[PDB]
RNA sequence: GGCAGCUCUGCUACCA
RNA sequence: GGUUGCGGCCAUAUCUAGCAGAAAGCACCGUUCCCCGUUCGAUCAACCGUAGUUAAGCUGCUAAGAGCAAUACCGAGUAGUGUAGUGGGAGACCAUACGCGAAACUAUUGUGCUGCAAUCU
RNA sequence: CCUAAGGGGGACUCAUGGAGAACAGAAAUCUCCAGUAGAACAAAAGGGUAAAAGUCCCCUUGAUUUUGAUUUUCAGUGUGAAUACAAACCAUGAAAGUGUGGCCUAUCGAUCCUUUAGUCCCUCGGAAUUUGAGGCUAGAGGUGCCAGAAAAGUUACCACAGGGAUAACUGGCUUGUGGCAGUCAAGCGUUCAUAGCGACAUUGCUUUUUGAUUCUUCGAUGUCGGCUCUUCCUAUCAUACCGAAGCAGAAUUCGGUAAGCGUUGGAUUGUUCACCCACUAAUAGGGAACGUGAGCUGGGUUUAGACCGUCGUGAGACAGGUUAGUUU
RNA sequence: GGGUAAACGGCGGGAGUAACUAUGACUCUCUUAAGGUAGCCAAAUGCCUCGUCAUCUAAUUAGUGACGCGCAUGAAUGGAU
RNA sequence: GAGGUAAAGCGAAUGAUUAGAAGUCUUGGGGUUGAAAUGACCUUAACUUAUUCUCAAACUUUAAAUAUGUAAGAAGUCCUUGUUGCUUAAUUGAACGUGGACAAUUGAAUGAAGAGCUUUUAGUGGGCCAUUUUUGGUAAGCAGAACUGGCGAUGCGGGAUGA
């Protein structure tokens, strides 16, 4: 009764979007605004703080864009945190802060701006931008790229923002998206932000749940229970880690149990291979014959 | 055309040199003085015999006028002038549009 | 018109030597409805240079009546004789440009015996223009 | 009313069709383009005869109608209405203009009629029939030629009916099961696409 | 009534390519233009700011100014009996490096490399380009290739 | 554009 | 080689219908104290990685698949066209000479490649 | 036209179709699926746009200030419009960024004068104060014939400089239209296409119609018709000789060679044309500068007098009627 | 605000309707300052138009007598004699 | 590099358009079933599917020929390192440089009564014609454009005669 829609003319004239737009991964509007550089700053690149959250990981990368593809400057992942003393909640807001601090310190180590631009060594939750030192190199400027992730006051991407800013990177930002921002009274409650930086919300959930629903507390906070970690010693886990993160921010790759060639040989066994032209021609001939 | 009765634009006054709050008013042309030199000259030329000595415009074509906004700074009382495009209807501080309603 | 000027063919019955490349062939294709050309033999070149050979000396048309005239203008190109010049034209030599530009454009007469009944159509179609390729020698014998 | 056709014989103007830009255009005199037994199958009428244009020219819709009527009348009178399928192969889509219906000021004309712009070698009328009915159909077209201006040739086609295949390639594709009926026309087998659907639609396909 | 507006007659010139509408690929924004670069001008219809006039669509010129999002290009336009230097401000979406530079700049390098080696070998090399010359003599073998005789074919009708 | 009466009629005025 | 994050070119990458997927990753998945957003914790926010699953996403493979891409003793040196003649023809138009030269069609082949970083039976 | 329909940010996806849900139905609202845009974007049309440029929400005034450069039209003058920056000051956003009105291509205006804003500065010249006036910089009030006078008719009482750059004759090109002639052959013709005709189509000729054009003539080629007279054409009305018939005779019709020879008298009308009466063998059609005014005539048209009707306030108009009007 | 036309001047349209038809005495409807009265007429005023009828002639776009929805007759812009 | 005209295309988008065939009517009627069941049947007309004939100055995926922009060096290329208040996280760049190297094949052809520059002033500002492209018109020794060449402004041989 109605016209069939998926005609050959519909497919012929269809203009497929960009490959990474059809995957639903790149916002090219925002990417154009982020990447494009002042044409009179000829080959000087703009550096992006790419912050991406998976279900299990926090990925923070410092990226500059080029014609052949983006180039990573440094990268810090959340699964590196166990090396620094944070083993659970690798996607906290506080894990986001730790990852931001780690990537900031690692980048500054790579550049050589460690002793200059230390950052906020005593985290009190106050809004602050890395100010340049007179008669010295300017701080490493980095712009936050939150991708498709929505901008909400209290979001975890701004945890990486605050960590990287406190780590010594100059990242332009405002404090009205941090947890503890009063929108009615336009000031930042730095006490609540400091609470969030050192896992205060998680510790308060542990304390509040333990005396109300112990069975749910046993399932949600299992790892803490078998690690004998109570609420009162949650903060130190982050507070020490920060210090440890500042002590040795260098990247240590995981020692690989197998070589590249062994990985490739193992994976190649489970990969179907395209039929040769002769194989599918023989298949067609057989299907014709069995049709008589 | 509807223009709000207040506006924050740059103030050229030496005291301000910045965006301050302004009051918007429609400019109204002043009364032609009898002692303006061009008026004094015209009256002398018109006196005596000879008839009409200067030309009188007749072939009107415009049906509108350019509205001029008088912006007075609330801080230093310095005025500024802004011409708008040709509009047949102009109100100052009318009722703002309400989108999402029925007839 | 510009192409004929760049070939130094600015009058009727004016002749010039051109070294065939892609550039000069594409030049000659534009002037084809107005010229007759072909492949000249050695004796035709010799007769042209001997009877109607003139040199460009200080922008003046000077008869090639003595080898000193040729030497004074082409000795830096190793041309010392009228036969050196003829050889340099015939076997297109490394200094063909200078030797052929030194030669003032040949001013031929009308053919003794006339043209065909109608000149201004291609030689293939029974006219006179275009490439006739070995019959340029008979035409030059008529006109030189 | 109508000027002599000599006033509109040549393709002097660009094509001027009906569009959103000229709307008050009359209708063409020809409305029927298929005559005779238009529902006959392809195998019934193997012989095709064309009336071919030897002119770059304009033919009015009136001339198309007159020639169509003449050919149809003659062939149905001599051989019967179901012995042929006549098709007119040119549609009048070009609008002629008339000026008088001052002087040369504002002289853009009004729609006056319709004409088909035909080229050299363009087929004007096609008639599929049986072989034994050749001399009749030819004589049907030879009369229709009188209604047209310019030169037209009556050409006996090398092909089977209105198909694009020669009378020998059609027989080869027919005995090989590559041709099926589609009413008055046929569908040919394709070696591309879904193999199962291709096999189902052409059961008698002797694959090689 | 004649109409001679700014974008008159640009119906097809300023159209996007078929199945190429929409967002600009970002290599356009990553290219670097320096004063003295030769650039082609081709208006992109989807960016209306910094758009060239239709005269400069398809023209090639020299970059003389570099700004935040644009380059200044020098064009020579014929106005009567001379050329006039035109200075057009173009956003980089309407600009592309001319590919004639990269070919000639390579011939400069190749000439320099060939010249230095010839000096090392104490010989000479000729660097001037040459037009295609008439081909030399050659011998055509007929083993397996005996000449086949063709004739003009008779006239047939194929309808 | 001024007056004045009943959104407006009448009178008076006219250098871009 | 697989996978993820960020990409370049932007269908050889898309679309339809099936099938398979070790390891890790990704994903679905669980919860509502907290920041936050909703008619609706569905989306968005946060928390746990704990209770579960490769079912879907994703990836690969299959199809005389649709589309797309490339190629060519495919069509076709055809259509068109620059230049020429005191060529033909009443004309409409056409042929010839020196050059340039398609599109459709037909057939065949293919069905993402790749940069940086991290990670993995 | 728009305080948003300008600016920034965010979220969402449109037209439409299919399958479902009380009243509810082709159209109310809800749900899912499909949906390359088939929607929308103030207004013409074209281009442009899909995690947007579209829809909705939040905040705003960059539709701000200073003065240069550039593009289009172009003389590379002005005006309009637009572009990229510099120096400020701001809006928005987490930010990169974006914003100097409207997604782009139209939407507008000199000198003189007036008025307002700014600087509160310069001048009023014998020296001052305060009013007043005049300057400097930027807007506005307007010229639409839009590079921009201040402007109603009539002349049939007319004038001048010119114009064949230009109309009212002939002539020339053309031949739509007018006229005339073919080809085909569906039908008519008791039957029967073609004795005589002949639709739908189609090819021509002519310059005896009227147009189209504006080449010649405006230091003038005397513009209607008739009378008079000569000649020419043939597409032949009569007369000579013939062929054909739906030719018995008589009459008539179709056709050929044929322009040798003729083709009239009147009523009405200025008429060309027309229309009657009548005779006749017949009362054919045309051309010759629409033959022919130093051949005539002068009824018409078309100077100046005058009347009427309609029109106009009027002077006056009428291609409407009427009467009188120097023919070298 | 009033008067004044022997001041300048002006003086209407659309449908239905009578024991055949035609016409419309009559009625309805829009509307003006008033809606052309008495008269007169294809008249020096009527386009259509060489109006129609009669007479005059053999024959009359002429003449005369009638008729009158009169393009556009009409009363001291004087009407009819 | 740019282009969207000629051509081509329409079982490719838009618009126009001829003919059947096979399906669905459940969201078309007539008739015949039905005692009444909207639940079949014959029909036309609708749509749907795969086809079919023909088209577009103000349609288009494709797409010429001719014409058109730029480049083919010494004011170039390479090496090293000077200046700045611009720019960079920077010791990064941007622009302009010092010093050194590459010599007539110094970087395609052909030509060049030489190149460059300035001042000042005349006449003109009715045009017309031919080939080809082209618009209006039935057409015109008609009206209007494009490119070139001519006449005007030009005689001479030919077209008898003729811008
Ligand atoms: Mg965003
Ligand atoms: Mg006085
Ligand atoms: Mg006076
Ligand atoms: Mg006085
Ligand atoms: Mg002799
Ligand atoms: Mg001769
Ligand atoms: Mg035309
Ligand atoms: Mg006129
Ligand atoms: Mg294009
Ligand atoms: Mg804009
Ligand atoms: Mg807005
Ligand atoms: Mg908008
Ligand atoms: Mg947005
Ligand atoms: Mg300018
Ligand atoms: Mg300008
Ligand atoms: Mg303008
Ligand atoms: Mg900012
Ligand atoms: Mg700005
Ligand atoms: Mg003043
Ligand atoms: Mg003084
Ligand atoms: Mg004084
Ligand atoms: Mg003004
Ligand atoms: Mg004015
Ligand atoms: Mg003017
Ligand atoms: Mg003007
Ligand atoms: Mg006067
Ligand atoms: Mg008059
Ligand atoms: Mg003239
Ligand atoms: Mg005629
Ligand atoms: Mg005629
Ligand atoms: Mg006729
Ligand atoms: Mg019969
Ligand atoms: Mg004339
Ligand atoms: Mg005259
Ligand atoms: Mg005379
Ligand atoms: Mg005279
Ligand atoms: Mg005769
Ligand atoms: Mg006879
Ligand atoms: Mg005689
Ligand atoms: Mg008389
Ligand atoms: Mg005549
Ligand atoms: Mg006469
Ligand atoms: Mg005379
Ligand atoms: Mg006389
Ligand atoms: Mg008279
Ligand atoms: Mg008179
Ligand atoms: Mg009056
Ligand atoms: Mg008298
Ligand atoms: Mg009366
Ligand atoms: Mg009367
Ligand atoms: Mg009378
Ligand atoms: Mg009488
Ligand atoms: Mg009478
Ligand atoms: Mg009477
Ligand atoms: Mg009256
Ligand atoms: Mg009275
Ligand atoms: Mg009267
Ligand atoms: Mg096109
Ligand atoms: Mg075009
Ligand atoms: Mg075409
Ligand atoms: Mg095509
Ligand atoms: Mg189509
Ligand atoms: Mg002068
Ligand atoms: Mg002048
Ligand atoms: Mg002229
Ligand atoms: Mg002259
Ligand atoms: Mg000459
Ligand atoms: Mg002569
Ligand atoms: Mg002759
Ligand atoms: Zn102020």
């Amino acid at each position: 009764m109605q016209k069939e829609f998926r005609t050959s003319a519909y497919h012929s004239r269809f203009q497929t979007p960009f490959r990474r737009r059809q995957e639903g991964k790149t916002d090219y509007y925002q990417r154009k605004r982020l990447v494009t550089q002042h044409k009179a700053k000829y080959n000087s690149p703009k550096y992006r703080l790419v912050v991406r959250f998976t279900n299990k990981d926090i990925i923070a990368q410092i990226v500059s864009a080029h014609i052949t593809g983006d180039v990573v400057f440094t990268a810090a992942y959340a699964h590196e945190l166990p090396r620094y003393g944070i083993k659970y909640g690798l996607t906290n807001w506080s894990a986001a802060y730790a990852v931001g601090l780690l990537v900031a310190r690692r980048a500054l180590q790579k550049l050589g701006l460690d002793e200059t631009y230390t950052g906020v060594e005593e985290v009190e939750g106050e809004f602050e931008l890395t100010e340049a030192v007179e008669d010295g190199p300017r701080p490493f400027k980095v712009f936050l790229d939150i991708g498709l992730q929505r901008t909400t006051t209290g979001a975890r991407v701004f945890g990486v923002l605050k960590g990287a800013s406190d780590g010594g990177l100059y990242v332009p930002h405002s404090p009205n998206r941090f947890p503890g921002w009063d929108i009615e009274a336009e000031e930042l409650d730095a006490e609540l932000l400091r609470k969030y930086i050192f896992g205060g919300h998680v510790a308060e959930y542990m304390e509040e749940l333990l005396d109300d629903d112990e069975e749910k507390y046993k399932s949600i906070f299992k790892n803490y229970i078998e690690e004998e970690i109570e609420s009162e010693d949650v903060e130190e886990i982050y507070a020490n880690a920060h210090e440890a993160i500042r002590a040795d921010p260098s990247f240590k790759p995981t020692e690989k149990k197998f070589t590249k060639e062994q990985y490739k040989a193992e994976s190649k066994k489970y990969r179907q291979q395209k039929l040769t032209r002769a194989e599918r021609q023989a298949k067609v001939a057989k299907k014709i014959a069995e049709f008589k | 055309v509807n223009v709000p009765k207040t506006r924050k634009t740059y103030c050229k006054g030496k005291e301000c040199r910045k965006h301050t709050q302004h009051k918007v008013t429609q400019y109204k042309a002043g009364k032609a003085s009898l002692f303006a030199q061009g008026k004094r000259r015209y009256d002398r030329k018109q006196s005596g015999y000879g008839g009409q000595t200067k030309q009188i415009f007749h072939k009107k074509a415009k049906t509108t006028k350019k509205v001029v906004l008088r912006l007075e700074c609330v801080v230093c009382k310095t005025k500024a002038q802004l011409p708008l495009k040709r509009c047949k209807h102009f109100e100052l501080g009318g009722d703002k549009k309400q989108k999402g309603q029925a007839l | 018109r510009k192409v004929l000027q760049l070939l130094r063919l600015t009058q009727i019955n004016a002749g010039v030597f051109v070294r065939l490349t892609k550039a000069t062939s594409e030049l000659i294709k534009l002037a084809e409805p107005y010229v007759a050309y072909g492949y000249p033999s050695l004796s035709t070149i010799r007769q042209l240079v001997y009877k109607r050979g003139f040199g460009k000396v200080n922008k003046q048309r000077i008869a090639l009546s003595d080898n000193a005239i040729i030497e004074a203008n082409l000795g830096k190109f190793n041309i010392l004789s009228i036969e050196d010049l003829i050889h340099e034209i015939y076997t297109v030599g490394p200094n063909f440009k200078q030797v052929s530009n030194f030669l003032w454009p040949f001013k031929l007469s009308n053919p003794n015996g006339g043209f065909r009944a109608r000149k201004f159509q291609h030689f293939i179609q029974g006219g006179d223009t275009g490439n006739r390729e070995q019959f340029i020698n008979a035409l030059v014998k008529q006109m030189n | 009313a109508r000027r002599p056709a000599r006033c509109y014989r040549y393709c002097k103007n660009k094509p001027y069709p009906k569009s959103r830009y000229n709307r008050a255009v009359p209708d063409a005199k020809i409305r029927i383009y298929d005559l005779g037994r238009k529902k006959a199958t392809v195998d019934e009428f193997p012989l095709c005869i064309h009336l071919v244009s030897n002119e770059l020219e304009q033919l009015s819709s009136e001339a198309l109608e007159a020639a169509r009527i003449c050919a149809n009348k003659y062939i149905t009178k001599v051989s019967g209405r179901d012995s042929f399928h006549l098709r007119v192969r040119v549609h009048p889509f070009h609008v002629l203009r008339i000026n008088k219906m001052q002087g040369m000021r504002g002289a853009w004309g009004k729609p006056h009629g319709l004409a088909a712009r035909v080229s050299i070698g363009q087929i004007i009328m096609s008639a599929r029939t049986k072989d034994s009915n050749k001399d009749v159909v030819i004589e049907g077209l030879r009369r229709a030629r009188y209604k047209f201006p310019g030169q037209q040739k009556i050409i006996i086609s090398k092909k089977w009916g209105f198909t694009p295949l020669n009378r020998d390639e059609y027989i080869a594709k027919k005995t090989n099961g590559e041709v099926i009926d589609d009413g008055a026309y046929v569908k040919f087998l394709s070696r591309k696409g879904n193999l199962e659907a291709n096999l189902q639609q052409f059961p008698n396909y002797q694959y090689s | 009534g004649k109409s001679r507006g700014y974008r008159s007659g640009t119906r097809y010139a300023f159209q996007r390519d078929f199945k190429k509408h929409g967002a600009i690929p970002l290599s356009t924004y990553l290219k670097v233009y320096k004063v003295g670069d030769i650039v082609d001008i081709k208006a992109n219809g989807s960016i209306q700011k910094g758009m060239p006039h239709k005269y400069y669509h398809g023209k090639t010129g020299i970059v003389y100014n570099v700004t935040k999002s644009s380059v200044g290009v020098i064009i020579n336009k014929v106005v009567g009996n001379r050329y006039i230097e035109k200075r057009v401000n173009l956003r980089v979406e309407h600009v592309k490096h001319s590919a004639c530079r990269q070919e000639f700049l390579n011939r400069v390098k190749s000439n320099a490399a060939k010249k230095r080696e010839a000096k090392a070998n104490g010989e000479t090399v000729y660097l001037k380009r040459q037009a295609a010359k008439p081909r030399g003599s050659r011998i055509i073998s007929t083993e397996g290739n005996i000449p086949q005789t063709l004739a003009p074919v008779a006239y047939e009708t194929f309808i």
